[PDB]
């Protein structure tokens, strides 16, 4: 072999419905779907969850 | 019968916090109006946001630049939060040019007459090199909702220039909304309640204009049900 050219490609992978996202305790899950922020619940102060 | 709610004093808790009140609203209509307005505000408001950033020094998102404590990645991430309003032009190209050490902030951007920076003390980066120069050409345009910078790339099959960096544009002036319905006492009849909407927004939209635009969208949507074509 004469030369070796290595190319690095960067992909900005965003979370989306389906990715395996899990907590520390063994809590697991699959992202169900990205519902709009307004559809998410909110507390008395109005902060969405 | 019916009495229309009427806009009353719009106080400013801060430049970003505003409470708008509708006093003469009948029982049973408070939660309906509050929910509708909250959904419209978090869904359908127009807003100015950054899409393309053209930094002279770097060529792509993942390449660092000399004399900055922040990667170009955090440059884009902080420029995402740039609180800016435009009036006449739907698309503008702000120019940031600053040399010397110090924290390069939002106020350092060359502000035009059509562009107002409601957040001047917003830190963009930190130029730690005594003789380096940061030069950004920031494209800020009007839009709605949230457009990830992965849809316009398919519209032209990859950006022809290389120095332009695409940022997922969040055209959401408002980030927090709450509404409270309280038993109001007024000489008008005997059964009305007041609806108070507390709003945390980036300060790029007038609260009165925000409420008016939300009501306009609600009315335009209800137009179809008011008159059924079939």
């Amino acid at each position: 072999v004469l030369k070796i050219v290595k190319v690095y490609l960067a992909v900005k992978r965003r979370i989306q419905p389906g990715d395996k996202m899990a907590g520390r305790h063994g809590n697991k899950g699959v992202i169900s779907k990205i519902n709009p922020i307004e559809d998410m619940p909110y507390d008395e102060n109005g902060t969405p969850v | 019968e019916f009495l229309k709610p009427r806009l009353v004093d719009i106080e400013q808790v801060s430049s970003t916090h505003a409470k708008v009140t509708l006093e003469p609203l009948e029982r049973g209509f408070g939660h309906t109006l509050g929910n509708a307005l909250r959904r419209i505000l978090l869904s359908s408001m127009p807003g100015c946001a950054v899409t393309e950033v053209e930094i002279d020094g770097v060529l792509h998102e993942y390449s660092t630049k000399e004399g900055v404590q922040e990667d170009i990645l955090e440059i884009l991430l902080n420029l995402k939060g740039l609180a800016v309003r435009v009036q006449g032009k739907d698309e503008v190209i702000l120019t940031l040019n600053k040399s010397g050490i110090g924290p390069v902030t939002a106020a350092d951007i060359t502000h035009d007459g059509d562009v107002e920076i409601v957040k001047p003390q917003h830190v963009i980066c930190h130029l730690t090199d005594e003789n380096a120069s940061i030069s950004m050409r920031i494209k800020v345009q009007r839009g709605r909702g949230y457009v990830p910078a992965s849809t316009r790339i398919h519209s032209e099959e990859d950006e022809r220039p290389i120095g332009r960096l695409l940022v997922d544009a969040c055209y959401s002036p408002v980030e927090r909304i709450a509404y409270n319905v309280e038993a109001a006492r007024v000489e008008q009849r005997t059964d009305l309640d007041k609806l108070v909407i507390e709003m945390e927004t980036n300060g790029t939209i007038d609260p009165e204009e925000a409420i008016r635009r939300a009501a306009t969208i609600l009315a335009e949507q209800l137009e179809a049900f008011v008159d059924l074509r079939d």
